[PDB]
């Protein structure tokens, strides 16, 4: 009756593991972890993005209404006295529209000085896909700003998440000269757009319509569709390439499986170089003055 | 339905297999090679006279070297640090 | 084996380096046990090094916890969410901060059979080659045996 | 190969027990004892054994010289049949020759 301790005890870790794999836990906060220090992580975090932050700023950036909400909720059904030093809080609010307007406005005046030839509605467009929800969600958390918020619900639902990162932004504001929030939001926000196409972030559905007016816009007469190159008109799998004339120069040509694809294609590609959206357009620039 | 009796490379019949233009290359080539090699083996600098211990001091002091590398085996100095280096084992952080 | 694991393609976390390189490893906590042996390398880690490998990364976050534990583990975390376990177990000074250093410029992504050695994006340029590209064109695209 | 899945109680051994504690106290009893008791007489065992060695043939042809005949019937006959045994394999077999 002399057992293996270390066999039953290292069977144990393999009973822990199964329990883990049947019943996923629920995500926990890290501050509820076994190593937390919050002064710690919040020097860090300035620390390691090279940004000088008045840690009172930072600290403000991070607090939520909801977390004072539910502060509030403790401090009354446990009779607990807080409310002043808890008022005294002072929430994010402020420094996330701070945030939000400084940073469109700088995003806007990034792609107006980059691509001259975009119209309103373009650059509108793109600025409203680097603040979307996805992205900021998504750069936030992968910059530890989701560990580092303070709010009820510690899945931390998108639009809290997004306010806790542009609180940062305007914290930054504050700190620092709009010129280095500058550099700060073209690292890590503009690059989320490599790769992406226009039109992929644009949505409009009428390619043909929107070409004629920007060719009538530019004094360009007549946008003519032609058929240049065709494999298997009777196959399940046909191939077509419609290119576009002005005057008969060739403005741009694509592919499709029927006439209207590739016309639609051949739009997009058109409308591509006009504007200044192009696989071949110089790649952004990187340079700190 | 056309055999080659017993092992096909071995015995008294063999399967016929030719030499081809390819092989005809090769050993040319290597002969090209090797008739080039013998010219350059024809002409000696110094004669057989001439070449006489010409390095006997050298080849002397090369099995010196020799020797002396296996004259020098012993088995190694051994140290007061690792006995008592062994006794590190036990330290305690209080 | 190869066809045993998963794979992932060539990545950076966040789209790291293009703007400025953000050291990716968060938080390094080591837990050691004062009075028992198989810690011996990971105090004298404690003692001489953590100074000075904290001076160097000012941004990760150093936890030490002495504790009665029988076998000295550092744990890894990144700001990728993964977390990486090692055991500093019976091993050297020198063998210590040779793993914590290979730990410190980790991405996080994990360990796992990658693909192919680049990712490229917009690989295409001036073109990408596609049947119809170096054909010759003919006159009113006719056919081979077509008549207009 | 199913392994345990509930965990011993954890075995408390105290080493400071009067046995371990006194273990090895009089070893020395001839050299600092001025030498009259010499330290195999320190050995408690079979009545064959004390302060005597000996590979597994040694062993059982002594036991049966020394306490042979105080022996039962058959612990007897499995000694005279082990030490036949041991005897030819020892001498007639091995690699060694």
């Amino acid at each position: 009756a002399k057992k293996g301790f270390r066999a039953a005890y290292r069977f144990q870790k393999e009973l822990e593991r199964w329990r883990l794999l049947r019943c996923p836990p629920p995500p926990v906060r890290r501050s509820e972890k076994p190593n937390w220090d919050y002064h710690a992580e919040i020097q860090a975090f300035g620390h390691r993005l090279q940004e000088t932050f008045s840690l009172d700023l930072l600290k403000t950036a991070f607090v939520n209404s909801c977390y004072i909400k539910s502060e509030e909720a403790k401090r009354q059904k446990l009779g607990i006295d807080k409310e002043a030093a808890l008022l005294n809080l002072k929430d994010n609010q402020e420094l996330s529209e701070q945030g939000i307007s400084f940073s469109q406005t700088c995003l806007t005046q990034f792609f107006e000085d980059a691509f001259p030839d975009l119209p309103t509605e373009g650059v509108t467009s793109l600025v409203d896909f680097l603040t979307s929800e996805e992205v900021v969600c998504h750069v936030a958390r992968n910059l530890a700003v989701e560990q580092l918020a303070l709010s009820a619900e510690f899945p931390v639902p998108p639009p809290v998440l997004r306010q806790t990162f542009f609180a940062v932004i305007g914290a930054l504001l504050q700190s620092s000269g709009p010129e280095r929030t500058a550099l700060f939001i073209r690292d890590f926000l503009i690059t989320q757009m490599t790769g992406k196409e226009l039109f992929e972030m644009w949505t409009i559905t009428n390619p043909m319509g929107l070409l004629v007016e920007e060719l009538k816009k530019r004094k360009i007469s007549a946008p003519e569709s032609r058929l240049t190159r065709q494999s298997g008109s009777t196959t399940a799998l046909p191939v077509y390439f419609v290119g576009l004339y002005c005057d008969r120069k060739l403005i741009a040509e694509g592919p499709g499986e029927t006439v209207l694809v590739a016309e639609e294609e051949a739009a997009r590609v058109a409308l591509r170089k006009l504007f200044g959206f192009t696989e071949n357009r110089r790649p952004w620039d990187y340079s700190k003055p | 339905r056309n055999r080659i009796p017993g092992r096909q490379w071995i015995g008294k019949h063999r399967r016929p297999r030719p030499v081809s233009a390819q092989a005809k290359q090769n050993m040319i080539r290597r002969l090209e090679t090797e008739a080039e090699n013998q010219y350059w083996l024809s002409r000696p600098f110094l004669t057989a006279e001439q070449e006489r211990g010409h390095a006997a001091v050298r080849r002397a002091a090369a099995f010196q070297a020799l020797k002396a590398a296996q004259a020098a085996r012993f088995p190694a100095h051994r140290r007061l640090e690792e006995q008592l280096g062994h006794l590190l084992v036990t330290r305690k952080w209080s | 084996t190869a066809r045993g694991t998963a794979s992932r393609f060539l990545t950076s976390v966040l789209h790291n380096g293009l703007g400025r390189y953000v050291q990716q490893l968060q938080r390094l906590s080591f837990s050691l046990s004062r009075d028992a042996p198989s810690s011996r390398g990971a105090r004298e880690f404690v003692e001489r090094e953590v100074t000075d490998f904290a001076r160097r990364n000012p941004g990760v976050v150093i936890y030490v916890n002495p504790r009665p534990c029988c076998v000295p583990r550092v744990v890894a975390e990144y700001l990728n969410g993964a977390v990486r376990e090692e055991s500093i177990h019976c091993k050297s000074v020198e063998e210590i901060a040779a793993l914590v250093q290979k730990l410190a410029d980790q991405s996080g992504l994990d360990v796992i059979r990658i693909r192919k050695p680049f990712h490229t994006d917009s690989p295409s340029i001036q073109g990408q080659w596609h049947p119809f590209t170096n054909k010759p064109t003919t006159l009113g695209g006719l056919r081979p045996r077509e008549v207009q | 190969f199913h392994v345990r899945v509930t965990l011993p109680p954890r075995k408390v051994v105290d080493r400071w027990n009067e046995k371990r504690a006194m273990f090895g106290v009089y070893d020395n009893i001839g050299i600092l004892g001025n030498f009259e008791k010499h330290p195999k007489e320190l050995i408690k065992g079979p009545i064959w054994l004390r302060g005597w060695k000996g590979n597994e043939l040694q062993r059982c042809i002594r036991k049966k010289r020394m306490v042979g005949n105080r022996m039962f019937i058959d612990d007897l006959h499995n000694l005279n049949k082990r030490i036949s045994y041991l005897y030819k394999h020892f001498n007639r077999h091995g690699k060694y020759r």
